[PDB]
């Protein structure tokens, strides 16, 4: 019908899904499947002028109530189903952005080609919107800090990537490559998101 | 390959190349031997073991000879105004082992 | 400078990417030489991709899609050169044909020289594998 | 026994085993076990005085290759290794790490490792409603000079490849490489019993010394190389057994050498029909180019000198190898997971250049006036789609893209177009030679375009061009007297 | 109880039901201007080409009525097709479409089948132990088709049988002291391949076939096939094949193998127009 | 069901046998000719996101026919082994289009038939979530059961096995 | 109970005495010089080798298979080019 | 989105051992932060009661947050004592319970398994009973409720479900199955009774 290329794209869609919940291999959403959005949205743009060719025609010419209708109603059916489709992928998107940026806003700001204008705009808002949130009034907690509760005050790590000396709270750590630690948690949490440490 | 008289199923049994394993086999007038018996020992001198696929019993055996051949030149006499590949009916293959 | 620009080479699906050693640092490699030629035609691509279709919506076929068919029209983005054998033709990414240039109307608001990438339109005929061109600009 | 373990001079020995419950339909023939049970006695009644059949009782079974089937039909693979694997196929080098490690000790020969990997991986079958089905297995054939490594590429893949089973021509009959009549014993009712190609179901088998088979024994193969199913009507008995098998066949042209004075046609003794089944047919030649002769004897002595031993593991714990025990498992995975199709503009190109190809062959054939005894058909452009499927497998790609086909077309190019290019009128190149060098002089040059003034398809310059006598250097538009 | 189901079709008879709405169906196609055109062209759809050959396999389908004249006379009904050409040309695709479609048909091959196997062999009962009959491939197909691939590869010593039965459509045997006469009343379509590798124009169809005239006079149809390299025709079978090759299963995902489990059994037992 | 569902999304795009009910004009935009309108009469597949529609509104434009996935043969295969049905065949979201097909028809008999099926291979599912293999240095009937699951129960099951193997993987740490 | 090694060689020496037998049995010759007779210089080294029940290659059981294998192909060859080659090959067999 | 998926609707194992250490326990303090009468900093801590830490007397039982006591046990400053349910007298009581009644659960504190694990792995010698023993008995408790559980998840109507007695973590881990299995059940009821 008129709903297949919405089909192919929510397929897609689902191969996204599973394929990002795949433990946390934090991948990289698929790149934007613009090809397909420009079909539909074509695609659209095709059953929009048809109710508008309808509409003019029917006043014109004598046209009784039931294919006025009909016509009108099936293709409003099909552009409702095809939105449907662009919204479900659009929002399975946003989603997994939004998880990327509340998971990596201790990790890194990072191929961004993969993001259409809109996305990249959206994601690049919605750090600054998650920063707001962490310094209005919820600033003694960090709203960006680990789920995993605190269970172990201290802990040891090993720094993984050298790199050279980073000031502490009150003295400084060394992170000298290949040398072992045992610090408090409370700490290191910030590095060992990074990837610079690595023990627990 | 042979059907045993007894048994009366296929069984494989070796030859000149497996009762000479980790040894020597001498094959004498090399040149008149048929072209596809001379053929038939291009992988054990090579490859060191002898494939067989045939009645159903596929497998491969172990043939870690060592081949000693006497040959004999075209016209019974080495003509030694000719160039080795002129004097002898053995191809490439055979002559590179 | 010409020397301190920014290397940007267009990824052919939908890419600008960006790029950025000795004495010798400056030497161009053998790929450079390669693909000269090839980002400036992903670029007109893009450019008529984004203009013309919008505008005017015949499609762009690439040149090696021409063999089979034996006498549909076509409109082929094509580089124009001399062939080693002397007659004209266009170069395309996916392949060259020769094109007969004899009753043709071209836009005479343009120079049109080898080496220009040119928008030809006519009939292939594959009973000498020539494009005889009607219109091109 | 294990053939390595066989002692000198001696036949393997069987040994009659018993599974039980769970361990039941737990192997398949071929397949190497390692078996923990108890060495047990039992007096069948069927020469001597108080003697006892032996036989083991199994109570383990440790299998390298999997239950029946592959992987029982299904997946069985640790979540871990799953997980390795899917972090394997992101690797950007994954072609070059597979490529890198089929048969390391091989110097060179970069083309026929590729054309490995791809028939590894194989194609994706497809069922068509109607009822035809289409394979999805690809068939290279070897052909070259002695000592150019056929054999060695041969026996890695029949270790590499989770099922396989290696083959000599020579040795090797009809109904031993298919199947079987035979008669029970005790039953006095014949049987089939399973041969190379059906013991290799699934997998890929090795025919070496492929010219060396009997006109009637290589015929058998026909069938069971395109339809993939073997159709037996012997003694009562009328089965379509199934081989879904890949043929991985070294050959030799006649006369050991290629010989290329003599016709392309003389040196191939296969028929065109058994030619049309290969996918890629690799016609290797001896260089003799002492720059690579150099690399080919350092190589080996390295190989020789217990270099190979430190060397190979030290690449393959860089990363930049893998291993036999883990290639075969990644070709199981991406077997049983991945099976890509077309993308519609991968299918354009794929037409686009199977129409190039088979108007260079008519217009070899038209020259030659003689049929080219490497024949493109049909057949060969579903050679370059499973080709492309294959190598969107190996990265677990669901749908090939135009990278896949672009590297198929090269590898097809570099295969089948080079071994149907092999070339060896008179007076017209005579008289062309004699002219261009009395008129045009030893020190200038000519464009081209005046020559075709003079005046085909000239040959005669690309001859004086292996002669080194003239030169075209600028594209082609300009033809220079080298200087002979 | 025995539930036969057949045709391939895993779960329907041979002899498939026709309920009254079919038959009104068929009998309402039957009166198109071009049915026997519709009906060929849609016996292979995935063969580009070869609607003579097609039009020929589906006359074979549905073949000539049998005349069992008096003073012993019978004149076979049976159509046979022979199709010998270059390699890759669909003569065994068209062989298979024609096993997966007639109602009773018997796959061989000429490698894989001997005289004994394709008219009977002589073995033993086991339940009642004695000497017996079975039934070889091409007595099997009593009333159907024999589809012969490789029909050329088949030894004289075996060629033999198949030539009695084209002639006369029964097997007879004399051995182990069994004098009997099978009805072998089979319709063979078979693919050969010519002498040489492919077909030679410059000669005549004789030298180009390695069968016996008195074996080809069997057959009705002898259709010549050649893989002539055209640019337009090439074009147009590589489009054709690329859109074959590119068909996707309804219950699958893309880039998804295609596994088979043929558990269709939910149940045992039986539970104008112009396209 | 909701609207970004995409499980749902797919289940709403599955064709269904339905016949039509008026001879509808200029209809067929996709359905095998344009132009040409669709007659009176005319037994279509269509997707359930537009059959569902077009059943109810108006005698409705089309009646929707009981479709193969849900025939008595189907339901008699579900009351005989439920356990060893291989439901991922006969729909990859049988329970989603049931429960749909329930809804539209106040099917008082389906229901109870599929939330029986539901029940007797959730036992199962949770059999096999609940094992867990271990190594002393997957199990066949696991994998071979897996493939008879929709896509419903592929993700109960899912979400099930990653929380046994998330309490194992903490006790035993 | 012998398995000599190859360890101290000077592969340098074996290379080039494979190279220049390919170069010259490509041109002016018809012996195939392939990869294995380069392998044949290392295993007629090893007999040799074994011959003193060695356990090591030493290079004058290198230099001997050197020679061995020079001279089996220069003796096959035609009469007319066969001073030529011995004179070609010298290089490689001093001391004998 | 802000909440990973795996936390959607049910607790991480962490999370449930987090929770259960928030409960008090009994310890015998291997300090004295008891001020004589005759400086030093005092705990005043705001989600817990300081009052029995500042009072602490070496060898003196008393009831700190499961949390501290831990954290105590870290260094070799207390000795946490167990639980009276945690002894293999009373295990083996729960057991014959088990065994006898087998249509209700034991009466375990809800706890008993995180409670069971952290203080096998953390206070390993605290214990008047041989800990290899422990072990065997609190195993046997946990296949003795797992049965239980796999023959009443036959019982998943659509109206509810009564797991008395069931513990913590055996809720947690068999929620993602029982509260989907239900939804389920209750959305094909729902649409039946759509008239
Ligand atoms: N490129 C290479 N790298 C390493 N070893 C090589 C190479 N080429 C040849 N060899 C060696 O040379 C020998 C070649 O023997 P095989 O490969 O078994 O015979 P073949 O190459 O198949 O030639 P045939 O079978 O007589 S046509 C083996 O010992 C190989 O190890
Ligand atoms: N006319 C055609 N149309 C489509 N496919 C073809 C055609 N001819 C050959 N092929 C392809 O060639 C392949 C092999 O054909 P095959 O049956 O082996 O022919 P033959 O038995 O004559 O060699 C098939 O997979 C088929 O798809
Ligand atoms: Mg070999
Ligand atoms: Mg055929």
């Amino acid at each position: 019908m008129y709903g297949d290329l919405g089909n192919k794209l929510v397929l897609e869609a689902k191969r996204t899904k599973q394929l990002y919940a795949r433990s946390n291999q934090d991948v990289n959403l698929p790149m934007y499947h613009e090809d397909i959005i420009r079909n539909i949205l074509k695609e659209v743009s095709n059953l929009r002028k048809n109710t508008e060719y309808l509409k003019e025609q029917q006043q014109l010419g004598m046209l009784d109530d039931k294919v006025a209708k009909c016509q009108y109603f099936v293709t409003l059916l099909c552009m409702e189903r095809n939105k449907r489709c662009l919204l479900a992928y659009q929002r399975l998107r946003t989603d997994i952005l939004d998880s990327m940026a509340w998971n990596n806003n201790g990790l890194d700001l990072m191929d961004t080609n993969n993001l259409s204008h809109q996305e990249q705009e959206y994601l690049k808002e919605y750090c600054d919107l998650i920063t707001d949130l962490k310094s209005g009034d919820l600033v003694d907690i960090d709203l960006s800090g680990s789920l995993v509760p605190p269970s172990d005050v201290f802990i040891d790590v090993r720094v993984l990537k050298d790199a050279g000396e980073i000031q502490t709270e009150y003295g400084v750590f060394n992170l000298i490559k290949d040398s072992q630690f045992f610090v408090r948690q409370s700490d290191v949490e910030r590095l060992i998101q990074q990837g610079y440490l690595q023990k627990i | 390959v042979r059907k045993d008289p007894i048994t009366k199923e296929w069984t494989l049994e070796g030859g000149a190349l497996v009762l000479a394993d980790k040894g020597v086999c001498l094959i004498d007038e090399f040149d008149k031997m048929n072209d596809q018996d001379r053929t038939s020992i291009h992988e054990a001198m090579e490859q060191q073991s002898i494939s067989i696929s045939k009645a159903g019993i596929v497998t491969t055996l172990q043939a870690r000879c060592s081949i000693i051949a006497a040959a004999n030149p075209n016209g019974g006499r080495y003509n030694s105004t000719l160039p080795l590949a002129q004097n002898v009916s053995l191809t490439e293959p055979i002559l590179s082992r | 400078n010409a020397s301190q620009q920014q290397r940007f080479s267009y990824n052919p699906h939908k890419m600008q990417f960006i790029f950025v050693g000795g004495i010798a640092g400056f030497l161009p490699d053998i790929e450079d030489k390669v693909q000269m030629f090839l980002t400036r035609y992903y670029l007109t691509n893009d450019r008529v991709m984004r203009n013309e279709n919008f505008q005017n919506s015949m499609s762009i076929t690439p040149i090696k899609n021409l063999l089979g068919r034996d006498a549909q029209n076509f409109l082929l983005l094509g580089l124009l050169n001399k062939n080693f054998k002397g007659n004209w033709s266009l170069e395309d990414p996916s392949g060259s044909v020769e094109i007969d240039i004899s009753q043709t109307i071209p836009t005479q608001g343009h120079y049109y020289v080898p080496g220009c990438m040119v928008l030809v339109e006519g009939i292939y005929y594959s009973v000498g594998n020539k494009f005889h061109v009607t219109s091109m600009t | 026994e294990i053939p390595e373990l066989v002692p000198v001079g001696e036949m393997p020995r069987n040994l009659t085993m018993t599974c039980d419950r769970y361990l039941t339909n737990k192997v398949i023939p071929g397949t190497r076990v390692t078996i923990v049970g108890i060495y047990s006695i039992y007096n069948s009644k069927n020469s001597g005085v108080a003697i006892r059949t032996p036989y083991i009782k199994i109570l383990g079974i440790q299998s390298d290759v999997e239950t029946s089937s592959i992987w029982n039909s299904v997946t069985m693979f640790t979540e871990e290794e799953e997980e390795e694997f899917l972090q394997l196929s992101r690797n950007p080098k994954l072609y070059e790490i597979l490529t890198n490690s089929i048969a390391p000790s091989i110097f060179g020969n970069e083309d026929i490792k590729k054309a490995i990997v791809c028939l590894l991986m194989g194609g994706s079958k497809k069922i068509l409603p109607d009822g035809m089905r289409l394979r999805g297995d690809i068939n290279v054939l070897l052909l070259g000079d002695p000592g150019t490594a056929k054999s060695q590429l041969l026996k890695f893949v029949e270790k590499v490849s989770p099922i396989a089973v290696y083959t000599s021509g020579k040795g090797s009959s009809a109904a031993g490489l298919t199947a079987s009549v035979q008669r029970d014993p005790m039953t006095r009712e014949f049987y089939l019993e399973g041969g190379a190609m059906v013991l290799a179901d699934g997998g890929v088998v090795c025919i070496d010394e492929f010219d060396k088979m009997r006109d009637e024994d290589r015929v058998a193969i026909h069938e069971a190389m395109e339809q993939q199913t073997i159709s037996i009507a012997k003694a009562g008995i009328t089965t379509v057994l199934n081989s879904r098998t890949s043929v991985l066949a070294a050959a030799n042209p006649i006369y050991g050498r290629y010989d290329d004075l003599k016709s392309p046609g003389d040196n191939i003794d296969f028929q065109t029909t058994i030619l049309s089944r290969f996918d890629m047919i690799f016609i290797v030649k001896d260089d003799h180019n002492e720059e690579r002769d150099i690399s080919i004897a350092n190589h080996v002595i390295n190989i020789h000198t217990g270099n190979a031993n430190a060397m190979q593991n030290q690449q393959e714990e860089n990363g930049s190898e893998i291993s036999i025990e883990k290639m075969k498992r990644y070709i199981t995975y991406c077997r049983l997971k991945c099976a890509p199709r077309l993308s519609p503009q991968a299918a354009e190109k794929l037409s686009s250049n199977f129409v190039t190809i088979r108007k260079q062959l008519l217009i070899n054939e038209l020259e030659s006036t003689e049929r080219s005894s490497i024949p493109i058909t049909i057949r060969q452009l579903e050679a370059i789609i499973r080709i492309t499927e294959s190598l969107a497998k190996l990265e677990l790609s669901p749908i090939a893209q135009e990278r896949h086909v672009d590297e198929a077309i090269r590898l097809f190019q570099a295969s089948t177009m080079d071994a149907a290019s092999q070339d060896p009128s008179l007076s017209e190149i005579r008289r062309f030679e004699q002219e261009l060098k009395r008129r045009l002089p030893i020190g200038w040059s000519t464009s081209y375009q005046t020559l075709r003034r003079e005046f085909a398809l000239d040959k005669a310059l690309y001859a004086l061009e292996k002669h080194e006598t003239i030169q075209l250097r600028h594209q082609g538009q300009n033809i220079y007297r080298s200087g002979v | 109880t025995v539930y036969p189901l057949h045709a391939r079709s895993t779960g329907v008879a041979a002899r498939q039901m026709l309920t009254d709405f079919d038959i009104r169906n068929i009998n309402k196609l039957s009166k198109k201007k071009d049915i026997f055109d519709i009906l060929s062209q849609s016996l292979a759809p995935s063969i580009y080409g070869h609607d003579h050959i097609k039009k020929a396999i589906l006359l074979m389908l549905m073949g000539g009525v049998e005349k069992n004249l008096e003073n012993g006379s019978h004149l076979r009904g049976d159509i046979n097709i022979l199709m010998v050409g270059d390699p890759s040309t669909a003569k065994s695709q068209l062989l298979r479409f024609v096993l997966n479609t007639a109602s009773l048909a018997i796959a061989t091959t000429g490698r894989g089948s001997s005289g004994v196997g394709l008219t009977a062999a002589v073995t033993t009962d086991r339940e009642t132990g004695e000497r017996r009959l079975e039934a070889g491939a091409m007595v099997l197909a009593d009333r159907g088709v024999v589809c012969i691939d490789e029909f050329d590869k088949m030894t004289d010593v075996d060629r033999v049988a198949i030539h009695e039965v084209m002639e006369q459509q029964t097997v007879t045997i004399a051995k182990a002291g069994i004098h009997t006469t099978l009805n072998a009343r089979c319709s063979v379509i078979a693919a050969a391949n010519p002498v040489f590798g492919q077909y030679d124009v410059n000669r005549d169809p004789h030298q180009n076939i390695a069968l016996p005239d008195s074996l080809l006079s069997r057959f009705d149809l002898l259709f010549v096939v050649t893989d002539d390299i055209n640019e337009i025709r090439d074009r147009s079978i590589s489009e054709h094949v690329l859109r074959t090759h590119r068909y996707l299963p309804p219950g699958y995902l893309e880039g998804e193998p295609v596994r088979e489990r043929l558990n269709l059994s939910l149940a045992v037992g039986e539970d104008t127009e112009i396209p | 069901m909701g609207y970004y569902d995409i499980d749902d999304v797919l289940a709403d795009g599955t064709e269904f046998p339905c016949k039509f009910q008026y001879d509808i004009p200029g209809l067929g935009y996709l359905e095998n000719n344009p132009g040409r309108p669709i007659t009176k009469n005319t037994k279509l597949s269509l997707p359930l996101w537009l059959a569902r529609i077009l059943a109810i509104v108006g005698v409705p434009f089309v009646e929707l026919l009981p479709p193969d996935m849900f025939s008595t043969k189907v339901m008699n295969a579900i009351k005989t082994d439920p356990v060893a049905l291989d439901l991922h065949s006969i729909n990859s979201h049988f329970f989603s289009l049931a429960i749909k097909w329930i809804m539209l028809f106040s099917e008082k008999e389906l229901a109870n038939v599929v939330s029986e099926l539901l029940l007797q291979r959730a036992q199962e599912l949770n059999h096999h979530a609940s094992s867990l293999s271990i190594d002393l240095n997957t199990n066949i009937a696991t994998s071979t059961f897996l493939l008879k699951l929709e896509e419903m129960e592929k993700e109960i099951y899912k979400k099930s096995h990653e929380s046994y193997k998330d309490t194992k993987r903490w006790m035993f740490k | 109970k012998i398995y000599p090694k190859l360890h101290q060689m000077d592969m340098d020496k074996v290379s080039r005495v494979y190279a220049d037998l390919r170069r010259e049995s490509i041109s002016t010759g018809s012996f195939p010089i392939t990869v294995r007779h380069l392998e044949s210089i290392l295993r007629i080294a090893e007999s040799f080798a074994k011959m003193r029940l060695s356990e090591f290659v030493s290079s004058y059981d290198l230099d001997r298979a050197i020679k061995v294998v020079v001279d089996s192909f220069v003796d096959a060859q035609k009469v007319s080019v066969r001073r030529q080659l011995r004179r070609s090959f010298a290089i490689y067999t001093l001391g004998h | 989105m802000s909440l990973p998926a795996h936390l959607q609707q049910t607790f991480s194992p962490e999370e449930i051992q987090f929770i259960v250490e928030n409960e008090p326990i009994k310890i015998f303090p291997r300090i004295t932060t008891r001020q004589k009468i005759r400086n030093h900093t005092r705990w005043q801590l705001i989600t817990t009661d300081d009052k029995a830490l500042n009072n602490m007397v070496a060898m003196r039982s008393t009831e700190v947050v499961l949390w501290i006591a831990l954290l105590l046990k870290q260094q070799s400053k207390c000795s946490i004592v167990a639980p009276q349910w945690l002894t293999t007298k009373e295990l083996d009581r729960k057991i014959q319970y088990e065994k006898t009644h087998p249509d209700r659960f034991s009466e375990l504190p809800w706890n008993w398994l995180v409670l069971a694990r952290i203080l096998f792995n953390k206070a390993k010698d605290d214990f008047h009973d041989p800990i290899h023993e422990l072990r065997g008995k609190i195993q046997d408790l946990r296949e003795i409720r797992q049965i239980k559980v796999l023959k009443g998840l036959k019982y998943l109507n659509e109206s509810h479900l009564q797991l008395d007695n069931l513990s913590l973590l055996e809720i947690n881990e068999l929620r993602p199955f029982i509260t989907e299995i239900m939804d389920k059940l209750r959305e094909i009821h729902t649409a039946s009774l759509t008239a």
